C-alpha cells in the first residue's frame, strides 16, 4: 500500500502549491490595492493603455483558465494614494522621513498606526566624538621616511595607526554624530596642512567599511516583516525614530542624515529577527540575544571587533569535557584514501580517558573580559556549555556565540589601513627547498606539455591585471512600445512613425577588462615579456567576508608572470589538486565539499574507544612576515633546481617570446617573480611584497609546503624531547593540510593513553631555542586533544558535525543581487535556503523563510510598467521543479498531480521569462558597428589541420556546427569578446521583451523533457548508517539512514568537466578555444550514428575524438537532463551529501529492460527521485518499471 | 507467451459455492418446465395431416 | 479513477514501456534528415522507421 501512500502525499503536495500561491497573492494585495481586471492573454485584446493600475494576467486554454501573474501600470498610480499618501501622515516625526526619501512612505503610515494605537517611544541617546581619533591620523610623506616602515612607498591618504594618545583600533568605524568637526588641522612635517574629517569620515568610509545592499527593497521589507510591536522592533525605532536617526537608499549607495552607521543598525535587527526565526531557538537562546541586541545597538560593529579574541576563544574548547558517548565509527582502514563511516560497537565508560587541553588561565581571562563588556549570561551559558552534555540545543546554544558574531554582516577595516597590516633556520628552508622540489618534479613529469613550444600558444589560451585594454564605443538601439508619450526626449527615446511605438538608443562605451577578452584582442602584452614587467604596478580588488573577519586584498599578477606561471607553476597545482583513490593518506596528493568525507578521520578519532590517537588542529596568522625573506628565496631554489633537466638557458634575466623561449628561461622568471617584491595599488596606496604576495594559482601550493615543513620539524623536536626525558613518542597517522589550517591525528607508538605531559610537551614547540612569546602564541593558536577539533569552519565533536552560521542572501557584496534576472535570483534564493537546510535550519524555518523571501522579489520592470509572476514557476521546467515538503529533490515537480494544460501554460511563462535575442541583437551591432577585434596570429594559428574536407559527407551542417568549425572561426571568436561585455541595456530590452511578449499573449513554447518515468514502489529494508550531522533536519538525517552519505571517490563527475579534462590534457588535438559545453551541445543535436564525423568537422585529433566520444555515449543523460537550466549558481550540498551512485542503485531500482547506458542511468536517476522523497519519511522503497497489481484479477511479478 | 498462474482465492471459492447452487436449483426448474410442457403438449395437441 | 486504471492498463495493451519507447526513439530521431542527399536516397525515412518499430 506503499503506492497509494506515495500518490496521496503527491495530492498533499498540490494542495500546499496551491495554498502558497494563494497566499503570496492574497500578501501582495496589500503593498498594492486588490486587483482591478482580469485580463486575459489571448482571449482579451488590448492596446498596452487604459490598462488599471494593478492587473491580474491569466491565460485560458482548454476551457479553464490559469493565473499566469499580476501586471502593474505605474502611470496610474492614484489607486496607490488609496492606501498609502501624505495626507494621512500627520504626526511631526514622519514628516522628516517622508522629505529625506519618498520610499518610506508606506512603512511611515504602518508607523502611525502604532502611534494611533497610544504606544510613543523615546529618543536614545547617540555616542559622541572621541576627540583622541585626532592623534591616530598619519599622514606619510618622503619627509619622515614613510613612518619607517618599509613596505609602504609613494602614499598620498591618510593611514590610522595605534598610538598612545589615540583610541584602541582606530581603523574600525565607529557609529557617530554628524555634527562633528567639518575641519580639523593636521600636525604633518610643515603643520599646516588640513583635513576635511567629517568630509572624508561620512563619504568613504560609509560605503567602503559598512555596505549594505538589500536582496530587495529595503522599504518592502520593513513593511513586510518589521512588525512594531515586536520587542526589537520597538528597541530599533527608539533609536530610528526616537533622536531622529535617518538614513534611506540612492541608487546603490546609502545616504546618513544624522548619525553614521545608521543602515547598520536595520540590517543588524533584519539579522536577528531572521536568525531568530530560522534557527529556532530556545527560551534562555531568546533572552541572551535580546541581550547581545540591546549591548551591541550602541555600536553595531565596533562590538563585536570587541569580543571576537574571547568569542573564539570561548568556542575553540566547547565540548571539551562532554561526559556524553555519543557516535561511534571504527577507525580501520584509516591511512587510506577509501576511509568510510562505519558503525562499530564501543563500550561504555571511554569519556574519562579522553582528555583535550583546555588552557584555563585564557578561558578565565576571557570570561572575566565578557563580564566587564557585561555580556554576563552569554558568558555564563557558554562556560556551562564547555563541560556539558551533547544535544541539538546544547549544540545551538553553543554555536550561539557565533550566531552573534554574525550580526554585523559585511564589514572591515580602512583600506589603506588594511593595506599596510597585511602587506606588514637553515633546517627550516632545507626542508621547504626540498617539499617544493618534490612538488616540481611530480608535477612536471605528470604534465610536461608546457616545456613544448608548440603548446605554449593553446595553453595560454586556455589558461591578467594588464595595463592596456581594448574600448568598444557604440549606440544601442531598440524598438520598445512601452513608454509614454510624455518620456519621449532627443537624447534617448525618440517619437517614430508608429503612433505608439519609439525608438530607444542608449550610449556605450566600454572597455573590454575581462582576461579572455583581452587575452583575444591584445595577446602581445601576455606573450612578449621585458624585465622592466618585473617592476610594474598592477591594481589590487578588495573584498570583504560576512562577519568581522580581516578584509582581503587580491593581488593578480602580471600577464606576462601569469604566462610564465601557467607555463611552468600550474601542472604542480594540478597535481595537488588531484586525489583519487587507492592512495596513501601521508602521500603528496593524499595529505592536500562533504564536511563528513573531508573530516572523516577526525570525526572517527574524535568518537572511539582507542585513547593513543590524538587530534591535533594548527592554524598559522600572519605568517606572510614569516613569508618575506629566507623561505621567499628557498621557494625560488626550489623552483629553480628544476633548470638543470632543461639544455638551453641564459645565466640571468632576459627579455624573451614565451612561444619562443627555453623552458629554463620561463622557469627563471617564475622564480624571480617568486623572491622578488612586488608593487601593488589601491585607493592612491603602493606597497611591495616579498612575501606570499597573495598570487592566484600560487597561494595553496607555498601555504601548503610551509605547513608541511613546520608541522615536520615540530614533529621532530618532540621525538627528540621524548627520547630526552622519558615520554612514549609519537607517529603521524593521516593529515589535512588546507591553507592555512592544518589537522593531523597522531598515535601514541606504544598504545599508552594520552597524557596532560604529551599535550603540553607538543604545544610547547620550539622550547629553549625560540623566544617564551612564541611558546605563547603557539599555545593560544593550536589545539591538541580527542574529543573535539575544528578546520576550515567544521566543528566535529565526538562523532559528529557542526558547520558554520555566517551564510545569508539578504545582504551582499557588490550587490550582484540586484543585477541577475529573474530566474537566476530564484535560482540564487533556492540555493541559499538549501544550502541552510543542511545545518541548523529545519524544513519548517527554511520554507517559512524562503517563501517571505519571494514574496518580497522586486519583480521585472520595464519602461513604466512591472510583471509580477505567479509563485508557481518552481514547479514549472526550467526552475529547479521542487515539491515544497521536499526541497531538496530537483526537478521532481514533473511527477506532481499538476493538471496537463495547468502545468503546460506553467511551463510556457517560464520559457518565456528568459530569452537569449537580446544578447544576440547586442553582438551583432557591437560588430557592425566596431568591427573585428581578434588579432591576427589567434587568426592564423586556428586554421585546419587534420585535413578534412569541410563540406564533410554532404551531411547537414547545423547552426552550431558552422559556428564551431575552424574556416568561421573569425566571426565566432569576435563574438566572444561581445559576449565579454555586460551593461544595463542588454537586460532592460530583455525585460521590455519579456513584457511585450507577455502581454500581447506570444508564449515561448517550452522544449521537451528528456527523461520522465512513473515508478511504483515496494517496501524493503534500510542501508545506511546514521548522520552525523546532529542538528540537521530530520528528513536529511533519515535519508543518510536509510540510503547513506557519499564520498568524492564516488561522486559523480559532469560530462563537461570530464570533456574539458580531456581537451586540457591533450592540448594541440583540439582547438583551444573549444569548451566541453559547446561540443556537448552540437554533439546533442546531431544523432549518435553521425557523431564522429562531426568530431572530424571541429578538427579534433584522434586520442580527444575517441574519449570525447566515449564520453557523450556513457553521459549524455546529465547533459540532457540539466540542459534547460543554467546551474551556475545551484550548489546543491544536500542534495551532493546524500548517496546516490552505483553502489545503491542495486539497492533500490529495477530495471529490466535492455537499455543504452546513458539511457538506464538517466532513468536510475528518475527512480532515485521517488525512492529519496519516499525516504525523507523513514520508509525505504524498491522503485519497479510496472504495477503490482494491474487488473483486480491480475498480479505482476519481476 | 505471457501464460498466467492461476490462482485460487478463497473469495473465489465462495463465490463459486453460491452459482453452484444457483445452477442446481435452475436445472431443477428447468427439469419440472419441462415436464409440464411434455403433459400439456401430449393433453392438448393431436396429430396433423397434409 | 478511471484516469489510474486506463494508465495502468496501457501497460498491458502494448509489450513497450515509456523507457523502451525512449531508448528506441533515440534511434530514428534526426537520422534521416542529417544524412546527404545520395546517402538519403538508400535508407529508410523517419516514419518508415517508425512504423517498423512501432
Amino acid at each position: 500500500d506503499v503506492q497509494e501512500q506515495f500518490e496521496g502525499y503527491l495530492r498533499e503536495e498540490v494542495d500546499l502549491l496551491n495554498k502558497f500561491e494563494d497566499s503570496h497573492f492574497k500578501q501582495l494585495e496589500i503593498f498594492y490595492t486588490k486587483s482591478q481586471t482580469d485580463h486575459v492573454i489571448n482571449k482579451d485584446k488590448l492596446q498596452f493603455n487604459a490598462l488599471p493600475f494593478h492587473t491580474t494576467l491569466y491565460k485560458e486554454i482548454n476551457g479553464k483558465r490559469v493565473r499566469l501573474g499580476t501586471l502593474l501600470n505605474w502611470t496610474k498610480a492614484e489607486r496607490l494614494d488609496t492606501i498609502r499618501h501624505e495626507s494621512m501622515i500627520k504626526d511631526e516625526r514622519l514628516r522628516r522621513l517622508i522629505d529625506f526619501d519618498y520610499g518610506w512612505i508606506d512603512y511611515a503610515v504602518v508607523l502611525q498606526r502604532y502611534l494611533d494605537e497610544g504606544n510613543t517611544i523615546e529618543s536614545a541617546n547617540i555616542l559622541q566624538f572621541d576627540g583622541d581619533f585626532v592623534n591616530n591620523i598619519k599622514h606619510p610623506t618622503q619627509k619622515n621616511n614613510f613612518l619607517d616602515i618599509k613596505v609602504i612607498k609613494e602614499c598620498e591618504t591618510y593611514i590610522l595607526m595605534k598610538d598612545d594618545n589615540g583610541i584602541r583600533d582606530p581603523d574600525i568605524l565607529r557609529a557617530w554624530e554628524l555634527n562633528s568637526i567639518p575641519e580639523v588641522i593636521e600636525l604633518d612635517v610643515d603643520g599646516e596642512t588640513k583635513k576635511f574629517n567629517l568630509r572624508k569620515e561620512m563619504i568613504k568610509r560609509i560605503q567602503d567599511e559598512a555596505p549594505v545592499y538589500f536582496f530587495c527593497n529595503p522599504y518592502r521589507y520593513a513593511v513586510a516583516n518589521l512588525d512594531p510591536n515586536i520587542p526589537e522592533v520597538r528597541l530599533w525605532l527608539e533609536y530610528f525614530i526616537g533622536s531622529e536617526d535617518f538614513f534611506g537608499f540612492n541608487g546603490p549607495n546609502v545616504i546618513v542624515s544624522k548619525s553614521l552607521l545608521a543602515a547598520k543598525r536595520f540590517e543588524v535587527v533584519v539579522n536577528h529577527l531572521r536568525k531568530v526565526a530560522a534557527f529556532e531557538l530556545d527560551v534562555e537562546s531568546k533572552e541572551v540575544m535580546n541581550e547581545w541586541i540591546k549591548y551591541i545597538m550602541i555600536d553595531p560593529v565596533y562590538r563585536s571587533y570587541k569580543n571576537r579574541g574571547a568569542f573564539g576563544n570561548l568556542n575553540q574548547h566547547v565540548f571539551a569535557r562532554t561526559k556524553s558517548e555519543g557516535l561511534s565509527w571504527s577507525l580501520i582502514d584509516i591511512g587510506t584514501t577509501n576511509f568510510e563511516l562505519k558503525p562499530t560497537k564501543k563500550v561504555a565508560g571511554s569519556y574519562v580517558n579522553k582528555f583535550n587541553l583546555v588552557d584555563d588561565v585564557l578561558v578565565e581571562e576571557s570570561l572575566k573580559d565578557l563580564r566587564n563588556e557585561g555580556l554576563h549570561k552569554m558568558a555564563d551559558v557558554t562556560r556551562r556549555m564547555i563541560d556539558a552534555d551533547i544535544t541539538p540545543e546544547n549544540v545551538k546554544k553553543g554555536k550561539l556565540n557565533r550566531l552573534a558574531l554574525s550580526y554585523c554582516g559585511y564589514t572591515g577595516s580602512h583600506s589603506a589601513t588594511a593595506m599596510v597590516k597585511q602587506f606588514n633556520d637553515p633546517m627550516f628552508v632545507d626542508i621547504v627547498k626540498d617539499n617544493m622540489r618534490v612538488y616540481m618534479q611530480e608535477g612536471l613529469q605528470k604534465y610536461p606539455q608546457g616545456s613544448r613550444k608548440s603548446n605554449r600558444l593553446d595553453i595560454l589560451f586556455k589558461g591578467s591585471s594588464t595595463n592596456e585594454h581594448a574600448v568598444v564605443n557604440g549606440r544601442f538601439r531598440y524598438r520598445s512600445e512601452l513608454y509614454r508619450e510624455r518620456d519621449v526626449n532627443s537624447s534617448t527615446v525618440f517619437k517614430t512613425a508608429t503612433p505608439g511605438q519609439y525608438r530607444v538608443v542608449k550610449k556605450i562605451s566600454a572597455k573590454l577588462k575581462s582576461k579572455n577578452a583581452n587575452i583575444v584582442t591584445h595577446p602581445m602584452n601576455f606573450i612578449n615579456f621585458k624585465v622592466d614587467d618585473l617592476d610594474i604596478v598592477v591594481n589590487a580588488g578588495s573584498r570583504l567576508v560576512r562577519g568581522t573577519r580581516a578584509k582581503r586584498i587580491i593581488t593578480p599578477n602580471y600577464g606576462t608572470i601569469y604566462a610564465a606561471s601557467l607555463m611552468t607553476v600550474l601542472p604542480a597545482v594540478r597535481l595537488l589538486s588531484s586525489r583519487a583513490s587507492n592512495m596513501g593518506a601521508l602521500s603528496t596528493q593524499g595529505r592536500i565539499a562533504l564536511p563528513h568525507d573531508v573530516m572523516a578521520p577526525q570525526l572517527a578519532v574524535t568518537s572511539s574507544d582507542d585513547v593513543s590517537k590524538i587530534c591535533v588542529a594548527k592554524d598559522f596568522g600572519q605568517f606572510d612576515t614569516s613569508q618575506w625573506g629566507q623561505i621567499s628565496k628557498a621557494h625560488a631554489d626550489g623552483v629553480r633546481s628544476m633548470k638543470a633537466h632543461y639544455s638551453m638557458g641564459h645565466d640571468t634575466l632576459v627579455d624573451l617570446d614565451l612561444n619562443d623561449a627555453s623552458f629554463a628561461d620561463l622557469l627563471e622568471v617564475t622564480a624571480m617573480s617568486y623572491e622578488r617584491p612586488l608593487k601593488y595599488k589601491m585607493n592612491g596606496l603602493v606597497c611591495e611584497s616579498a612575501g606570499v604576495k597573495s598570487g592566484e594559482l600560487t597561494t595553496q601550493t607555498r601555504n601548503t609546503t610551509t605547513n608541511i615543513s613546520h608541522s615536520t620539524v615540530a614533529l621532530d623536536d618532540y621525538n627528540n624531547r621524548a627520547y630526552r626525558l622519558n615520554l612514549p613518542k609519537l607517529e603521524l597517522v593521516t593529515d589535512n593540510k588546507v591553507g592555512d589550517d592544518s589537522v593531523e591525528v597522531l598515535r601514541v607508538v606504544d598504545g599508552s593513553p594520552l597524557t596532560p605531559e604529551i599535550a603540553k610537551l607538543y604545544v610547547n614547540c620550539m622550547q629553549d631555542h625560540a623566544d617564551k612569546n612564541h611558546l605563547e602564541i603557539s599555545a593560544k593558536r593550536t589545539i591538541v586533544g580527542n574529543n573535539v577539533a575544528e578546520h576550515i569552519k567544521i566543528w566535529v565533536f565526538k562523532g559528529y558535525l557542526a558547520l558554520d552560521v555566517f551564510l545569508d542572501s539578504v545582504t551582499s557584496e557588490k550587490n550582484s543581487f540586484s543585477n541577475l534576472n529573474y530566474l537566476e535570483q530564484v535560482n540564487i534564493l533556492y540555493d541559499m535556503a538549501m544550502t541552510l537546510m543542511i545545518r541548523y535550519c529545519s524544513v519548517q524555518a527554511c520554507m517559512t523563510q524562503f517563501c517571505n523571501d519571494m514574496k518580497l522579489l522586486n519583480g521585472i520592470r520595464a519602461g513604466n510598467y512591472t510583471f509580477i509572476p505567479t509563485p508557481k514557476i518552481i514547479c514549472a521546467y526550467g526552475t529547479p521543479e521542487i515539491c515544497l515538503r521536499a526541497p531538496e529533490i530537483r526537478s521532481f515537480g514533473r511527477y506532481l498531480p499538476i493538471d496537463e494544460d495547468e502545468y503546460s501554460v506553467l511551463n510556457d511563462l517560464v520559457a518565456s521569462l528568459s530569452t537569449n535575442k537580446p544578447k544576440m541583437d547586442f553582438v551583432a551591432q557591437m560588430f557592425e558597428q566596431n568591427g573585428n577585434q581578434v588579432h591576427g596570429i589567434w587568426l592564423d594559428h586556428f586554421k585546419r589541420k587534420n585535413d578534412v574536407n569541410p563540406d564533410g559527407g554532404g551531411i547537414h551542417i547545423s547552426e552550431g556546427l558552422k559556428r564551431l568549425m575552424p574556416e568561421y572561426c573569425e566571426r565566432h571568436l569576435n563574438e566572444l569578446v561581445y559576449k565579454t561585455l555586460d551593461d544595463k541595456v542588454i537586460r532592460d530590452y530583455t525585460s521590455d521583451i519579456i513584457i511585450t511578449n507577455i502581454c500581447k499573449g506570444k508564449l515561448s513554447k517550452a522544449p521537451k523533457l528528456a527523461f520522465f518515468a512513473n515508478f511504483y514502489l515496494s517496501l524493503t529494508g534500510f542501508n545506511g548508517v546514521d548522520s552525523p550531522y546532529l542538528t540537521a533536519d530530520e528528513g536529511v538525517k533519515n535519508v543518510h539512514r536509510v540510503i547513506g552519505l557519499s564520498y568524492r571517490n564516488t561522486l559523480s563527475t559532469s560530462p563537461t568537466a570530464n570533456v574539458d579534462r580531456i581537451l586540457r590534457n591533450n592540448p594541440g588535438s583540439a582547438p583551444a578555444y573549444l569548451t566541453g559545453n559547446d561540443i556537448l551541445g552540437v554533439l546533442s543535436d546531431y544523432p549518435y550514428q553521425n557523431w564522429r564525423t562531426v568530431v572530424e568537422l571541429l578538427d579534433i585529433t584522434e586520442p580527444s575524438a575517441t574519449a570525447i566520444i566515449e564520453v557523450a555515449t556513457n553521459q549524455m543523460h546529465a547533459y540532457l537532463a540539466d540542459k534547460d537550466l543554467n546551474t551556475a549558481n545551484l550548489f546543491d550540498n544536500t542534495s551532493r551529501t546524500y548517496d546516490i551512485s552505483d553502489r545503491t542503485y542495486p539497492k533500490f531500482v529495477n530495471i529490466t529492460s535492455n537499455l543504452s547506458n546513458s539511457n538506464r542511468r538517466g532513468f536510475q536517476l528518475e527512480a532515485m527521485k521517488h525512492i529519496i522523497y519516499m525516504a525523507r519519511r523513514g520508509i525505504a522503497t524498491l522503485a519497479n518499471t510496472h504495477p503490482s497489481k494491474i487488473g483486480n484479477t491480475v498480479y505482476y511479478d519481476y | 507467451f505471457a501464460l498466467a498462474q492461476i490462482n485460487a482465492d478463497d473469495e473465489f471459492i465462495g463465490a463459486i459455492d453460491k452459482e453452484s447452487a444457483e445452477y442446481l436449483d435452475e436445472y431443477a426448474t428447468l427439469a419440472r418446465d419441462i415436464s409440464n410442457s411434455l403433459t400439456l403438449v401430449k393433453a392438448a395437441f393431436g396429430p396433423l395431416e397434409r | 479513477e478511471k484516469q489510474k486504471l486506463d494508465k495502468l492498463k496501457l501497460f498491458e495493451t502494448s509489450p513497450f514501456d515509456p523507457l523502451t519507447i525512449k531508448n528506441n526513439q533515440d534511434v530514428v530521431d534526426k537520422l534521416y534528415a542529417t544524412q546527404s542527399s545520395s546517402i538519403q536516397e538508400v535508407v529508410p525515412t523517419k516514419t518508415f522507421a517508425t512504423e517498423l518499430q512501432f
